[PDB]
């Protein structure tokens, strides 16, 4: 029928975050080096994984984002590092913003907004220069923090198959008094995005 | 006020595994 920007957006945030994903597991070592691959993503370097089961988890939690993305009830997404005890030592916020009205100039969109991406990218590639180095045996999660106003999340975020979604717990969010990291703000005539870190003191 | 967040853990991947993902999957 006609193009729809809340779309787009959901498309080059789901393509950003999967690469973002990807690079902050390589860049706090949550996973054996062994499986990363250099690649060129915006132009800059990244590590993406080659781990086939780890990629399809991935992409299988950003599916279930996407459709909430494009009606703009996602506030923020949060990759979150997990220690032993399955508390939170690192948080990865990305904090979008759609704006109500857009005003969207004629001259190549996508590579203005990717141009603002490679920032992020560069940024999380040397956020280990200022963070402690992690526990071992850390894993991680991702969060997901709907809008208000979003109407029947449950339902609209399981688009996967045997993929379900549940409320996280306050164990799986609360960290005491944390380090913030700010890594990154931009702001497109579609979008507007904040990433940080929150650091556990321990 | 709570997120959501999947009820499936990602994969545990062994220092061995990662040799044959580098071995095999790498360009």
């Amino acid at each position: 029928q006609d193009l729809n920007f809340g779309q787009v957006v959901a498309d080059v945030l789901c393509e950003f975050l999967e690469v973002a994903v990807h690079l902050i597991l390589y860049v706090r070592e949550v996973y054996p080096v062994g499986i990363f691959q250099k690649r060129k993503k915006y132009n800059v370097p990244v590590q993406m994984s080659c781990h086939p089961e780890l990629n399809q988890y991935i992409q299988d939690t950003l599916h279930c984002v996407k459709p909430l993305l494009e009606k703009n009830d996602v506030e923020k997404v949060v990759v979150v590092i997990l220690d032993k005890e399955h508390r939170p030592v690192e948080k990865f916020v990305f904090e979008i913003t759609q704006p109500p009205l857009l005003s969207i100039s004629s001259d190549s969109l996508l590579s203005h907004v990717e141009q603002l991406l490679a920032a992020f990218i560069l940024k999380i590639s040397v956020c280990d220069a200022v963070l402690d180095h992690n526990p071992p045996g850390c894993t991680f999660t991702v969060l997901v923090h709907t809008r208000e106003a979003a109407t029947r999340n449950m339902e609209k975020i399981q688009v996967i198959k045997d993929f379900p979604w549940i409320l996280a717990d306050e164990q799986d969010v609360h960290m005491h008094d944390p380090r913030l990291i700010p890594l990154k703000t931009m702001t497109s005539d579609i979008l507007k995005m904040q990433l940080y870190v929150e650091e556990r003191a321990h | 006020k709570l997120p959501l967040r999947p009820k499936r853990s990602p994969p545990v991947i062994s220092e061995e595994a990662a040799e044959d993902v580098k071995q095999y999957l790498t360009i």
